[PDB]
C-alpha cells in the first residue's frame, strides 16, 4: 500500500507537471509577444527599416462581440506582415543575433491573391470577411488569403451544413467551437481564448509561476525520499527472504548433526561401563 | 536504477506525455496506437536537422493516431475532454502524394543542399500513409540562398526547411526566431523506455521459467527429502565405521 500511495501521489505530480507546463507556455507566448512588440516599437521608430508593415491585428477592426471567435478561430492575427523579403530576413538574423523571441512572418510581395468577392452563404450564416472594415483595401485581398471559407454558425446547426451541405467551409460558432475541413479529430478542452481585437488577459505574476515551480521541486524531492524509502523496505523484505531458507536448512541440518552426536553418545556410552568393569576385573586379579 | 536515476529528464518531457479515460471498456484499446512522438524514431545524421525536425511536425508532434472515425468520435465524446488537442483518424486521412520527378529536378538544380523528408525518418511500415499525410509534403533544404531561390520558383513548390529553423513555405511564408530543441531528450526518453521494455520482457521470461524450475524443484525436493534421508544412514554408516 505505501508504494501504492506513492504512485498515487507521483500521478498527481505528474499532474501538476502538465498543468504547470500549460501555464509556463502560456507564459512563454505572453512574454513572447510582448517582446515583439518590443521590436514592433523600435525597429519600426529608428527609421533604419522600411516597409515594415507590423502584425496582422493592427489593421482593420471586427466586431467586439466575435472576439473569442476570432481568437479560438486562427491565431495567424498575430503574424508579422511585411512586404519585402530581404528587409524581413535581416531583422529575422537580428533577432536571432540576441534571441529576442520566436514568431512567424509573412512576406507581402510572395501573397498569392485570389478573388475576394462574397459568395452564396444560405441558412443565413454571416461572414466575418464583410464584417472586417480594413483601413486600407489593398490587403483585404490578402485577408481572403488569411481568412479562406470564414463562416459563422450557431444553434447546434452545424451538423446539417458545416458538417457535409453543399460544400464544407471553416465554419466558427459564436461561441468558439470550429468544425475543420481536413478532417482531423479536433480534440476539445476548457482553453480560454479573448482579447484579440477591440472594437482574455489571464496574465499571472512571476512570483506565482516561480512558487509553482518551487512547490513542484519540493514535492519531488518528497517522492524521490519516499521511493529511497520504498527501496530500503524492498531490500531488507529480499534480506528477509534470502534469511529464511538459509536459516530452515541450517536448522534442518543442525538437528541432524544433533541426532547423529545423540546416537553417537547412546552407541559409544556403553563402552563406559564396560571398560569400567574390565578395569575392576584386572584389579582384582592378584595372585600373581 | 536506470528507471529511479532517469526521472529528472522526464520534467522536460511533459507535453508529450498522454492521458485519457477509457470511456468503453469493451472497445479494444489496440486502436489507440497512441502519440505520434514515440511512434516513430530518427536516425543519427537527423541530429544535424535536430531543430528543423521541429518544424517538420510543428505542434503535429502532439497527435494521438485512432483507427476508424466512429471510435475517434464516441472517444472523444466520452473520453471528458479537459484540454485543446488534435486526434487522427486512419480510415479516412487522405495520402496527397507528390511527384517525385519535380523533387529530383530541384535535387539537380542544388546538388547536395537537399533532403527529403521521408528519408530522413525511421517509423513503422503498418503507418506509412500517416506518414504521407504528415511528413510526406516537406523538404529540407541546407543554404538559406537555395532555399530562397527554390521558393521563388513558380514550378518547384517545395516546402524547404532551412537547419536554422527557417520554414520556406512554397506560398513565401517565413519564420524566424529562438524558440527549445526538444526532441534530443524526447529520442534518450523513448531509447531508454524501449530498452526498459526489452529488460522487462527479458526478466519476465525469466521469472516464467523460474516457476518452471520451481515447479521441478518442488518435485525435487518431495524426493530430496529421501535423498537426505539416505545422506544420513551414510553419515551413520562412516560413524559405524570407526565406532
Amino acid at each position: 500500500s505505501a508504494h501504492l500511495k506513492l504512485k498515487e501521489m507521483q500521478k498527481v505530480l505528474n499532474a501538476h507537471r502538465q498543468r504547470a507546463m500549460e501555464a509556463r507556455s502560456s507564459l512563454s507566448k505572453a512574454q513572447n509577444k510582448s517582446k515583439v512588440l518590443t521590436a514592433l516599437s523600435r525597429l519600426q521608430k529608428s527609421g533604419r527599416i522600411n516597409g515594415f508593415h507590423g502584425r496582422l491585428g493592427d489593421l482593420g477592426v471586427i466586431d467586439d462581440s466575435f472576439d473569442v471567435a476570432i481568437s479560438t478561430a486562427c491565431p495567424r492575427l498575430d503574424d508579422v506582415v511585411v512586404d519585402t523579403v530581404e528587409c524581413a530576413q535581416h531583422c529575422i538574423d537580428y533577432l536571432r543575433k540576441n534571441k529576442l523571441g520566436y514568431a512567424r512572418f509573412i512576406l507581402l510581395d510572395r501573397l498569392r491573391q485570389f478573388n475576394l468577392q462574397p459568395i452564396s452563404t444560405p441558412e443565413n450564416v454571416p461572414r466575418l470577411f464583410d464584417l472586417v472594415k480594413p483601413k486600407n483595401p489593398k490587403f483585404s485581398n490578402a485577408f481572403y488569403s488569411v481568412l479562406r471559407d470564414t463562416l459563422v454558425a450557431q444553434n447546434l446547426k452545424q451538423a446539417n451544413n458545416v458538417a457535409y451541405g453543399k460544400k464544407r467551409f471553416r465554419v466558427v460558432t459564436v461561441d468558439g467551437k470550429l468544425i475543420d475541413i481536413s478532417g482531423t479529430m479536433s480534440g476539445g478542452g476548457n482553453h480560454v481564448a479573448k482579447g484579440l481585437m477591440k472594437l482574455k488577459v489571464d496574465d499571472y505574476t512571476p512570483e506565482e509561476v516561480d512558487k509553482i515551480e518551487r512547490e513542484l521541486s519540493e514535492r519531488e524531492n518528497n517522492f524521490r525520499v519516499a521511493s529511497d524509502t520504498v527501496h530500503e523496505m524492498e531490500e531488507e523484505l529480499k534480506k528477509l527472504r534470502d534469511h529464511e531458507p538459509d536459516l530452515e536448512s541450517q536448522i534442518s541440518k543442525a538437528e541432524m548433526e544433533a541426532d547423529s552426536l545423540a546416537s553417537e553418545l547412546t552407541l559409544a556410552e556403553q563402552q563406559v561401563k564396560e571398560a569400567e568393569m574390565a578395569y575392576v576385573k584386572a584389579v582384582s586379579d592378584k595372585a600373581q | 536504477q536506470t528507471c529511479k536515476n532517469s526521472e529528472y529528464l522526464k520534467r522536460r518531457v511533459t507535453n508529450l506525455e498522454f492521458n485519457y479515460t477509457k470511456p468503453y471498456p469493451n472497445f479494444e484499446a489496440s486502436f489507440v496506437h497512441g502519440v505520434v512522438g514515440q511512434l516513430f524514431q530518427i536516425d543519427n545524421d537527423n541530429i544535424r536537422y535536430a531543430t528543423a525536425l521541429q518544424t517538420c511536425a510543428g505542434g503535429r508532434l502532439f497527435n494521438v493516431v485512432v483507427q476508424d472515425s466512429q471510435t475517434a468520435t464516441q472517444l472523444l465524446e466520452r473520453g471528458r475532454l479537459r484540454k485543446r488537442v488534435t486526434i487522427i483518424p486512419l480510415d479516412k486521412i487522405y495520402t496527397r502524394p507528390i511527384s517525385s520527378q519535380v523533387l529530383d529536378l530541384a535535387k539537380k538544380i542544388a546538388p547536395g543542399k537537399v533532403e527529403l523528408a521521408i528519408n530522413l525518418i525511421r517509423f513503422d511500415e503498418s503507418i506509412t500513409k500517416a506518414m504521407e499525410f504528415i511528413f510526406g509534403n516537406s523538404l529540407i533544404c541546407e543554404d538559406p540562398e537555395t532555399a530562397k531561390k527554390i521558393t521563388f520558383h513558380p514550378k518547384i513548390r517545395a516546402r524547404s526547411i532551412t537547419l536554422q529553423g527557417d520554414v520556406y513555405d512554397p506560398e513565401g511564408t517565413l519564420s524566424g526566431g529562438s524558440r527549445e530543441s526538444l526532441l534530443v531528450d524526447i529520442q534518450k526518453y523513448n531509447q531508454i523506455q524501449k530498452q526498459i521494455e526489452t529488460i522487462q520482457a527479458d526478466l519476465n521470461h525469466v521469472t516464467e521459467e523460474l516457476q518452471t524450475q520451481y515447479a521441478t524443484s518442488q518435485k525435487t525436493k518431495t524426493i530430496q527429502s529421501d535423498l537426505n534421508l539416505s545422506l544420513h544412514k551414510l553419515d551413520l554408516a562412516k560413524r559405524n565405521l570407526d565406532a
